[PDB]
């Protein structure tokens, strides 16, 4: 599930459908991307 | 415009001979006129 | 008033970015000598306090220095980003004010570094001063130390380049008693770069030090009168800023200086000109020059700086016919929005489809 | 008051009018005509009869003028493979052009190289130039809709649209002003 | 991660390094640097 | 396979071998206009 999260999000974050598709927007997405993921955090209640 | 065609054409296309974008070369033939009218071209209407 | 007003300027056109592209407009008084040339004690004397701390021959100042001259309440020294007034009297506070500057010349160089592009700004106010900025530079120095960066030098003469850029940035070129006229290298790079000297004045300092090793009288007389340097300045004058020694107070040199203009062994001569002596004519055809050449460069740049704010206004809307200007601010905003948009969307799309993509993937 | 009419005098930027972008096209097209003929001519003045006109006598040859064939020949075949090309000529790039020429026994001085590659540029952009204006009269339907995905980008035609006009305004101011005071000064100075 | 962002300018002028941002910067340096000299002009006038 | 060997097939043909036998005629022609040639090379010929 977290992985589909990612993949999710990544593909949201990376999304070429315009024609130009500037990448320094692109770049400061994907940092705040990884920014994320790092500080994400689970609960084990959520688990059991 | 007779007298000053080649006076254009060597202080605009000479020095903007490799510009690609449309708006580089605007911008720098703005900057060119600009600059002839605050120096001498007034003197040289009169002139002529 | 208008002299804080002006650094005031100078300071923000110097915070605008590290390298010298508007900079060079505004005509600044910049004084650069020789490593281990006396040119502290100079310094001292010009504004008759020990604000420079000494260096035994390593190079203390490895960044710009702004010096304002100019008239205040008390003479006191007070930053730009500072609120104590250190006091040019009280030893303590002289000792707190180097030790203020010694913080910011290290601040600003890097661990590891040599010369950092950061400049340090400086007001000094107090009755008997002028109305000018100084800027203080480090000496220019020849060989290349293995234990530093091998471009200090490199970088050295490059920073010395741009602040000559100015076409009206006056030099104030500093020697020693022992230092001939020939040996300064920067008497030698101002020559160079200005042959004719219309603009620089050169300006003599620790004559009795040059005196008393055995010097010839004749180059002496030859320096004062002009017939020696090529450049056709406007003045020569002769002046005593001390033995260079750190025990010396600034009112004793002062005192002794005073002597020797009153009894000196080249005036009794009459070999020196009567009306090249002291500096109050001097500081006033200075003062003069420099108000009249920052009144035609800033008329000058009143035009100037709208030209290139048009160009760069037209340079943008050129470029980006679509869009518009986006600062730090908006495009921050514009991302912020755009990130709260996704995580709307990602919020509202259908459970359904979730979980069949879910059930499916697994 | 000519500096300050002259200053203001920007107030057009742009051709909203199918038959002022027609004047604006031909008027274009003359004046780079006019440039093309001038072009030919120095050329001409350089070398000499070109193709047919050198060919035609079949036995009048020359070499300081088949040296020039021969460099403008090679400059063509570079632009043929090579349409794409920096106007100034790096070292490595005169070193070849130079060995180029020496392999079949031509030597020719850098300099005349350089200014046959500047005039071979020049007559490159000019055919530019003329190909530009040929879309150009067909690209209005682009030009006045501003298409997202457009195929020409028309800036010199307005560009010279908007020298014209103000040399007209300017042109006029004059005129105005002559007539206001220049007139009645020369008409001073007969009488006196 | 905004608010961190948000409240550090030093790591936007390090990440934000496109062209557009430092033509936005260097505009409005330059506009505030314009506006500043003319209030010099004007009190330099006044005093005057 | 070279000359009468290489093209008995017509039909083999590799970008590798295509490569030498460029190279190969390239320099037989070289030969052809200057028959002597010193062994070494100097970087403007490489260049070339
Ligand atoms: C639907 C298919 C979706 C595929 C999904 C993959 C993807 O992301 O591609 C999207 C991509 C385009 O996005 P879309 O939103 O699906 O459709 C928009 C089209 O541009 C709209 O169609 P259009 O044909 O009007 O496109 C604009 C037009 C622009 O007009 C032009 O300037 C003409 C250019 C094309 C001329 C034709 C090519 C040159 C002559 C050779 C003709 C060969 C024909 C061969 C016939 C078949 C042979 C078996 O021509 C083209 O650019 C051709 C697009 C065909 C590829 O889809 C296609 O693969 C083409 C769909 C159109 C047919």
């Amino acid at each position: 599930a977290w992985e589909t999260l990612q993949e999710e999000f990544s593909r949201f974050m990376t999304e070429p459908k315009g024609k130009e598709h500037d990448d320094i927007f692109d770049k400061l997405k994907e940092a705040v991307k990884e920014e994320s993921i790092k500080r994400h955090k689970w609960n084990d209640f959520a688990e059991d | 415009w007779e007298r000053v065609s080649t006076h254009v054409i060597e202080n605009i296309y000479l020095p903007a001979a490799q510009t690609m974008n449309s708006g580089t070369f605007n911008t720098t033939v703005d900057i060119k006129l600009k600059q002839w009218t605050d120096k001498q071209l007034p003197n040289k209407a009169v002139e002529v | 008033s208008l002299i804080d007003m002006y650094s005031e300027v100078l300071d923000v056109l110097s915070d605008y970015d590290a390298s010298y592209n508007t900079q060079d407009h505004l005509p600044r008084v910049v004084v650069v000598g020789d490593q281990s040339a006396g040119k502290t004690s100079v310094l001292e004397m010009i504004a008759q306090a020990r604000i420079f701390p000494r260096g035994s021959g390593e190079m203390m100042t490895r960044s710009p220095v702004k010096v304002t001259l100019s008239e205040g309440p008390h003479h006191v020294a007070l930053f730009k980003d500072s609120s104590r007034e250190f006091d040019l009297t009280k030893e303590e506070d002289l000792a707190a004010l180097r030790h203020e500057i010694e913080l910011r010349m290290r601040k600003n160089v890097k661990e590891g570094c040599t010369v950092s592009p950061e400049t340090i700004s400086l007001n000094v106010k107090g009755p008997g001063l002028q109305r000018m900025v100084l800027v203080d530079l480090p000496g220019v120095i020849n060989t290349v130390t293995s234990g530093m960066a091998p471009d200090t030098k490199e970088t050295i003469f490059s920073i010395s380049k741009a602040y000559m850029q100015n076409p009206n940035a006056i030099i104030l070129c500093i020697q020693d008693g022992s230092v001939d006229a020939e040996r300064s290298i920067v008497t030698d790079l101002v020559s160079q770069m200005d042959p004719h000297g219309r603009r620089t004045i050169f300006v003599l300092t620790k004559v009795d030090l040059a005196e008393k090793n055995v010097a010839s009288p004749s180059r002496i007389q030859q320096i004062i009168e002009g017939k020696l340097f090529p450049m056709k300045a406007l003045g020569y004058f002769a002046v005593v800023t001390g033995k260079g020694n750190s025990s010396e107070s600034i009112e004793a040199i002062r005192e002794y200086e005073e002597e020797f203009f009153q009894n000196s062994k080249l005036l009794k001569t009459s070999m020196l000109k009567a009306h090249q002596v002291t500096t109050r004519n001097l500081s006033l055809a200075v003062s003069d020059c420099f108000w009249k050449m920052v009144r035609e460069s800033v008329e000058q740049q009143a035009d100037s700086f709208k030209a290139t704010r048009f160009n760069l206004e037209t340079e943008w809307k050129n470029n980006y016919p679509r869009l518009r200007e986006l600062d730090r601010n908006e495009l921050f905003e514009k991302a912020k929005n755009e990130i709260l948009d996704e995580v709307i969307s990602l919020s509202q799309v259908t459970p359904k489809h979730w979980e069949e993509i879910l059930q499916q993937s697994l | 008051s000519l500096r300050v009419i002259q200053h203001n005098a920007l107030e057009d930027r742009s051709i909203s009018d199918k038959q002022q972008w027609d004047a604006a096209i031909y008027f274009m097209e003359e004046a780079l005509q006019a440039r093309l003929k001038d072009t030919e001519n120095a050329i001409e003045n350089m070398v000499g009869p070109d193709w047919k006109k050198r060919w035609l006598y079949w036995k009048n040859r020359t070499q300081e003028q088949c040296v020039h064939n021969e460099t403008k020949n090679e400059l063509e075949k570079m632009l043929k493979c090579n349409e794409e090309h920096p106007a100034y000529l790096a070292s490595d790039e005169i070193t070849t052009v130079r060995k180029n020429l020496e392999s079949r026994g031509v030597e020719v001085d850098p300099s005349l190289i350089k200014d046959t590659w500047h005039q071979v540029y020049r007559r490159h952009f000019l055919k530019t130039a003329l190909n530009h204006c040929n879309l150009c009269r067909r690209g209005f339907y682009y030009y006045q809709r501003h298409f997202v995905d457009s195929e020409l980008e028309c800036n010199d035609v307005v560009l010279f649209w908007r020298i014209q006009r103000m040399l007209a305004i300017t042109a006029n101011t004059l005129r105005q002003q002559l007539t206001n005071t220049e007139v009645r000064r020369l008409e001073k100075n007969v009488k006196e | 991660v905004l608010e961190d962002f948000a409240e550090d300018g030093e790591k936007k002028i390090k990440l934000l390094t496109g062209k557009r941002v430092q033509l936005a910067e260097d505009l409005k340096k330059v506009r505030e640097i314009q506006e500043k000299l003319d209030a010099f002009i004007e009190a330099l006038h006044q005093e005057k």
